[PDB]
RNA sequence: ACACCCAG
């Protein structure tokens, strides 16, 4: 879910079973650094991969003038009632033909997908 | 023919067989790009508050916008709507920056690309502000009576009413057909042109 | 030379008034247009709220340009079928499509009606700016005007974004012509120097030039394809009960006999047991005519090329001959039997005495006598022919 | 699995009861038609370790042209033959002096055995097929016409009108699927029949070279 | 949409929702909640099952909306592992009525290269190249009732007229003749492929010069021009001439035995006349 | 190919006399490792290595200037190949005797091709960031972005730049066509007036400028381009 | 040799 990095020589950790006490250990390969962990996860993977997209949509889009706006669909926590709507168009995201809604008003970054 | 080949190539004039669609010809207000220096514009970047590439953390990075001048990392800034309307200001009063120089901004990557060496391809477009033209009736009578009066298409892009925009700047703008129709109260197309 | 001079009398033209519709065709060509377009925003709008099954056998993104692609193509066919219904029979360009000499009921529907949807590799209109056709559109707009549908016609002119999108078909038209023409030139050069030394022997063998047998006989049948037309078979389509009505030389039913054969003639078949054997035994082998051609043909496509044209070469001999259809003939069907048997004895293919070359000849022109045997039978000649 | 196993060991058996007869062997009809359920009855139902063993369908059959002229059909336990398991089903054939043999296997052979399958094959003639290519017949397809094996008197009075050469005609290769099927060797000529849309029936005649 | 089923290629790739590794030694406590249920249930005593298992735990959930689309169950899934692995792995399956549908890898007792990583390379080694139901190398199939009798098959009554039917047809992407052949409920007569090359190795070599005949007509004819039979003859008998497909280039024309002077007229000039 | 999402960053320095040179980062097929295509270098190297090559050696330096937000796991996946790929390697001087190695001058002593592999590393490898004895730290960040562009496009989070988007295209007019002929030409008139001043003062004669320069290259080889087409 | 260009 998330690996740290070195403190004494700045690489990357790496998963590592020890015998003493049998609990997952993130041992530095390139040095002997020793770390005891408590996430006791390695790798995960997404196969169908349903990624947030709302995440990953930039917040300052909603001041793009060739983006279309609508007044339809009014801003949640905000209370404003144009918002830019807009498809991502992305590969690893099925059909990715859903629309993204972001709020238009100034300091105001939300995003719903409805 | 390619989608962007809109206003700068012909569509229409290609010749026949082994060669077609590999010479083409420019349209009628094409203008190629003559080039210029990018020092003017790197030493107004750095007098603003945009930070040096060597003076940030490889942190801040993620929250900032890049800066690209003739395609070479220079930068990031912290204020990218404040950068694009201060630097579409200085164009269209001609202070510090080229006509010919193209600033675009991508802001679903968060990435600033100032363009000014040559070989690229512009064309002018008149500019459009709170849905109304720059280009007033004042303008019209002046170039009308072009002679005898020292006004002339070059008075006309320093009065800040026409821009040149080449093809990577058409990427982020929203370029109205006519201003007959699609400009005023109707059912609303694009608000923000 | 004939028609070219009356033509200088007649005369042929065309003009803008070959082209203009009146008040209501274009009323009805708007309203097409304009329940159209509602018909793909409609879709959009199912489409970008998550309302839109897809359909089996492909993604969401292309059921929806099948979708659109199916509604903008109905459009099209319906304001061209609107156009050419009020098209008068002076309009000129009709006069040239229903000859056929230049032009296709397509050329009619873009001129008057529409242009239609205009396509670039296949598909539509491609995103070729982020995610716009033009810059004068909004982003991500898969609707009709943006993605290359053409709402105007070549009579009343395209907008500048419908012409930049037709620029765009027509360059791959020219395009496709360029790249078809050095490649099928490649493809006619391979194909014929590998077989160019092929050649019809004096013994009908087709062999190459090393001297090894190709076909055995030039198209298995050792017939040019000069003198060969398209033909029907007579003894495929038809049931068993049908076959037998129409291909059966009925011995009994006397009045029929009398009214189709004279009296002389009549008189020798009812009398004769012979013939009516020999009758019986045109009908059986008529049977194993119509079992084989159940093997051959299993999808009963019985249009078949074949180089006499049977039923035509039949209305000349009733031309020629005056032959009255009315009154009864004077033709004894063990005649017609006897010169079927004939003819086909004297129809070689593969010519010898061998038993290996007379089965080579009984099969080479296996598929002729069958429609021989159909069309000379004894029953369409006293009844039809 | 064992339903899936009985079924396929009929299918197979009678593609190759097809293929004997096909060949001209004795065969009566009888074991052609053989429905699956008395398959089951007559042979069993569990072949995972049970009554119906891989080595229990052994099929003896023989020529109407001459009756001491024999078949074998082997259906070996392990899915890969070798060597060994070769030498043991000549040996019964030097038991039993009939010299053709098939030997269905299920996962293909060794190297070696593919070489010793050839070693004595102008004493005894040995040819192979896999499990999948005789679990369906394929003269039955109608891509494939009606292949008709033409004796060497025919052969000669062919040659003989036609005023041609062996290598004249044209050829069919001896691993062909169609010739595997048929039992055919090298020097053979193939009276092949298809359809024609054009002339009706049309012979023409295939090499094995 | 039986036969749809298990002729289909299906993949852990098409069911499995996401697929996680873990470490938690002792089976009776893991950091995922929703499991330590049947876990336990699973774990009383189940003989072999626990051992001096490694520690090295692959959790792999199937999302329910594929699976019910494809018709599957842990059952057929986990003899499948049992078959395909063996007993270097156990797999510990849950209850269907569950809303995580939760699968446990776990591999063998007495187990140089570590378990952290044969644990990944195996995991990548069951959603690439292991088959739960149906036959390789096909990527779609599907259904399509005919109307033109192109693909329509077309029967004999007992009267004798030709009844055109609607039967089922599938069409599939990508080719493998010689096991959809062997697949019960599939007519062994009429089945074809547009695939020149495995006719040829499956079917025989008339074969293949009849389904050359049949894709030529076909690609030629779509645009409804017409050409005589008697020139598809002679090209499918001239390519199909020698028992091998003698394809039109290079590589087939100026490889057998005509002479070399129209060999070097062809292609290769001077590469042909070394060679002569 | 064995490159699927290959990359692409055709350089030239302004007003430089060295023509463009292409630094292609390719990532490899399923059959993810990341690879470069350095100029002057016969066979690909691994891109952890230039970026340790670069002075860069820790993977906390590295990472930060490839991965700038290291919440997402998804780019810090597909970068894990290559970090295990370049195990071997842990110092500066290793990786540029690493690139040397594979040069297309093979050098004799470790010192020769540690010095030719830190030419190649600063005068070919992106003339446009920087030419200059301390322009490294911009170059890895260019670098930086060159990966991060890639691991983008695997990811499918931007769309591949197509080759026939003409906003990607500069057109050559008079202007910078008669430059690259006058690049040349001076330096060839500059060239000859050195060996033609350099042997009248081996024997010490001396020599007089304006004899010294011939009016003929320039002339010659401005006249025979724009005449011959070449 | 190269460019340009005619016809399909
Ligand atoms: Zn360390
Ligand atoms: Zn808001």
């Amino acid at each position: 879910v998330g690996i740290r990095f070195c403190q004494e020589c700045n690489n990357m950790l790496y998963p590592k079973e020890d015998k003493e006490n049998r609990i997952l250990l993130y041992a530095c390969r390139n040095c002997d650094y020793q770390q005891e962990a408590d996430n006791s996860c390695i790798y995960v993977n997404k196969i169908t991969h349903e990624v947030d997209e709302l995440t990953q949509i930039i917040a300052d889009v909603s001041q793009d003038p060739t983006l279309p706006r609508t007044e339809d669909h009014p801003c949640q926590k905000c209370g404003h009632k144009e918002a830019v709507f807009f498809q991502s168009h992305s590969a690893r995201a099925e059909d990715a033909m859903r629309l993204y809604y972001v709020c238009t008003a100034p300091h105001c970054g939300h995003r719903w997908t409805e | 023919l390619h989608n962007t080949l809109w206003g700068m190539v012909c569509p229409a004039e290609t010749p026949e067989g082994h060669a077609v669609g590999l010479v083409k010809n420019l349209a009628l207000m094409a203008y190629i790009s003559v080039g210029s220096q990018p020092s003017p514009i790197l030493e107004f970047l750095e007098e603003w508050s945009m930070e040096n590439l060597e003076e940030i953390s490889p942190a801040a990075i993620a929250d900032a916008t890049k800066i690209f001048v003739n395609g070479c990392w220079v930068g990031i800034h912290k204020d990218p709507e404040q950068l694009m309307n201060t630097l579409r200001k200085l164009r269209r009063q001609m202070d510090i920056i080229v006509s010919e120089v193209s600033m675009i901004r991508d802001i679903r990557e968060r990435e600033i690309r100032i363009y000014t060496d040559a070989g690229r391809i512009c064309r002018p477009l008149l500019i459009v502000e709170k849905q109304k033209l720059l280009l007033k009736k004042r303008h019209i009578d002046q170039l009308k009576e072009r002679e005898y009066n020292n006004y002339s298409w070059q008075d006309l892009v320093a009065s800040g009413v026409v821009e040149y925009i080449d093809t990577l700047e058409e990427e982020t703008v929203m370029l109205a057909m006519t201003p007959d129709d699609l400009q005023e109260k109707e059912v609303a197309y694009c608000s923000t042109y | 030379t004939v028609i070219n001079n009356w033509l200088l009398i007649e005369g042929h033209t065309i003009g803008i008034g070959d082209s203009i519709a009146d008040s209501k065709t274009y009323q009805d060509i708007q309203n097409t247009i304009k329940k159209a377009k509602q018909d793909v925003i409609e879709v959009i709008e199912k489409a970008h709220n998550n309302e839109l099954e897809p359909t089996p056998g492909n993604t969401l993104r292309q059921t929806f340009e099948n979708q659109v692609n199916r509604i903008l193509n109905d459009a099209r066919d319906k304001t061209g079928s609107s156009a050419q219904k009020s098209l008068s029979e002076y309009n000129n360009f009709k006069s040239m499509v229903v000859s056929g000499a230049k032009g296709s009921k397509i050329n009619i529907s873009q001129v008057i009606a529409v242009v239609g949807q205009q396509n670039v590799e296949g598909k539509r209109i491609p995103f070729g700016f982020k995610h716009r056709t033009l810059p004068h559109f909004i982003k991500d707009d898969y609707g009709p005007e943006s993605r290359g549908f053409v709402e105007n016609s070549y009579l009343a002119g395209l907008t500048p974004t419908e012409f930049f999108f037709h620029a765009m078909g027509g360059r791959e038209g020219l395009i496709d012509t360029a790249v078809k023409t050095a490649e099928t030139g490649y493809i006619q050069r391979r194909l014929i120097k590998s077989m160019e030394s092929v050649m019809v022997k004096y013994d009908a063998t087709v062999r190459n030039s090393i001297n090894q047998v190709v076909q055995l006989r030039y198209g298995e049948d050792g017939l040019a394809g000069e003198s060969v037309e398209f033909q029907n078979l007579a003894t495929l389509k038809p049931s068993n009960k049908a076959f037998e009505k129409k291909f059966r030389f009925d011995y009994t039913n006397e009045r029929a006999l009398r009214r189709t054969l004279q009296e002389d003639l009549v008189k020798d078949v009812l009398s004769n047991a012979h013939i009516q054997n020999e009758l019986e035994r045109e009908f059986e082998r008529m049977r194993e005519d119509r079992e084989v051609l159940r093997v051959i043909f299993p999808t009963g496509d019985s249009k078949v090329v074949l180089p006499c044209n049977l039923l035509r070469m039949i209305w000349n001999a009733q031309k020629i001959f005056h032959i009255n259809p009315r009154l009864p003939s004077d033709l004894h069907p063990i005649k017609v039997v006897e010169g079927v048997k004939e003819l086909s004895k004297k129809l070689v293919i593969v010519n010898g005495d061998d038993p290996l070359s007379r089965q080579a000849q009984e099969n080479a022109t296996l598929l002729f006598n069958i429609h021989l045997r159909s069309t000379l039978c004894s029953r369409r000649m006293a009844e039809e022919f | 699995d064992d339903e899936e196993e009985t079924y396929r060991l009929w299918k197979i058996r009678k593609t190759i009861m097809q293929l004997c007869h096909d060949r001209g062997y004795l065969v009566t009809q009888d074991e052609l038609d053989q429905t699956l359920e008395e398959f089951k009855a007559q042979f069993g139902d569990k072949p995972s370790e049970g009554r119906p063993r891989r080595t229990d369908l052994t099929v003896l059959v023989a020529h109407n042209d001459d009756p001491t002229d024999q078949m074998f059909v082997f259906f070996p336990e392990e899915p890969k033959v070798g060597i060994k398991t070769i030498k043991v089903y000549c040996q019964r054939m030097q038991e039993e002096n009939i010299t053709r043999a098939l030997i269905v296997v299920q996962q293909g052979m060794t190297p070696s055995a593919k070489q010793s399958l050839v070693d004595m094959a102008p004493k005894y003639i040995l040819e192979q097929f896999l499990q999948q290519e005789l679990l369906i017949n394929i003269t039955e397809h109608e891509l494939v016409p009606e292949h008709v094996v033409m004796t060497k008197e025919e052969v000669t009075e062919l040659l003989a009108r036609y005023k041609l050469r062996e290598n004249q005609l044209p050829r069919i290769q001896a691993g062909d699927p169609v010739a595997r099927y048929f039992g055919i060797k090298r020097g053979q000529v193939v009276k092949i029949i298809r359809p024609s849309e054009t002339a009706g029936r049309y012979i023409t005649y295939r090499l094995v070279q | 949409k039986d036969i749809l089923c298990r002729l289909e290629h299906t993949t852990l790739r098409k069911v499995t929702a996401n697929t996680a590794i873990y470490y938690d030694p002792n089976p009776q406590s893991t950091v995922v909640a929703e499991d330590q249920e049947w876990v336990n249930v699973y774990y009383e005593m189940p003989d072999f099952d626990v051992a001096r298992i490694s520690p090295w735990l692959l959790r792999v959930e199937l999302d329910r909306k594929h699976m019910t689309d494809r018709k599957l169950t842990m059952e057929q899934i986990a003899e499948k592992i049992n078959a395909g692995f063996g007993d270097d792995l156990n797999c510990i399956f849950n209850d269907d009525n569950a809303e995580k549908l939760v699968l446990r890898i776990r591999i063998m007792n007495s187990d140089k290269m570590d378990d952290d990583v044969f644990l990944r390379c195996i995991e990548s080694n069951m959603l690439t190249d292991m088959t739960l139901q149906g036959i390789e190398q096909i990527s779609k199939v599907y259904m399509h009732l005919p109307q033109t009798d192109n693909k329509k098959k077309i029967i004999i009554t007992e009267d004798g007229e030709f009844k055109a039917l609607q039967e089922w047809i599938l069409e599939t992407d990508g080719v493998s003749l010689m096991r959809v052949l062997s697949e019960k409920d599939v007519d062994p007569v009429r089945t074809t492929s547009n695939d020149i090359v495995e006719i040829f190795t499956v079917l025989g070599i008339e074969a293949v010069r009849k389904a050359l005949e049949r894709e030529l007509y076909h690609v030629i004819s779509f645009d409804g021009s017409y050409v005589n039979y008697r020139h598809l003859a002679l090209l499918c008998d001239t390519m199909t001439c020698r028992g091998h497909l003698m394809a039109i280039t290079r590589h087939g024309v100026n490889r057998q035995d005509t002479g070399p002077l129209m060999k070097c007229s062809f292609e290769e000039t001077v590469d042909v006349l070394m060679e002569a | 190919s064995k490159y699927a999402y290959t990359g692409e960053c055709r350089s030239c320095l302004e007003n430089s006399s060295r023509p463009t040179s292409t630094i292609w980062v390719s990532m490899l097929a399923r059959g993810q490792r990341i690879v470069a295509t350095l100029p002057y270098i016969k066979q690909e190297v691994p891109i952890i290595i230039v970026f340790r090559a670069l002075g860069f050696v820790s993977d906390r330096d590295i990472l930060e200037h490839i991965i700038y937000d290291f919440e997402d796991p998804e780019m810090m996946e597909m970068v894990k190949p290559s970090l295990d790929e370049a195990f071997v390697i842990q110092e500066q001087n290793v990786a540029l005797n690493f690139i040397g190695s594979r040069g297309a001058k093979p050098g004799v002593t470790k010192e020769k091709r540690i010095k030719y592999a830190k030419e190649v590393l600063q005068k070919e490898m992106l003339p446009h960031v920087g030419v200059s004895d301390f322009c490294e730290t911009k170059k890895a960040y260019f670098l930086g972005y060159m990966v991060h562009r890639l691991l983008l496009a695997a990811l499918g989070r931007r769309e591949l730049d197509d080759r026939d988007h003409y906003g990607n295209k500069r057109l050559d007019l008079a202007g910078p066509l008669l430059a690259f002929l006058f690049r040349g030409m001076f330096k060839n008139l500059l060239k000859e007036v050195r060996i033609y001043a350099q042997k009248f003062i081996d024997r010490g004669k001396d020599f007089n400028l304006e004899l010294a320069i011939k009016t003929r290259i320039i002339s010659d080889g401005l006249k025979y381009s724009l005449a011959t087409g070449n």
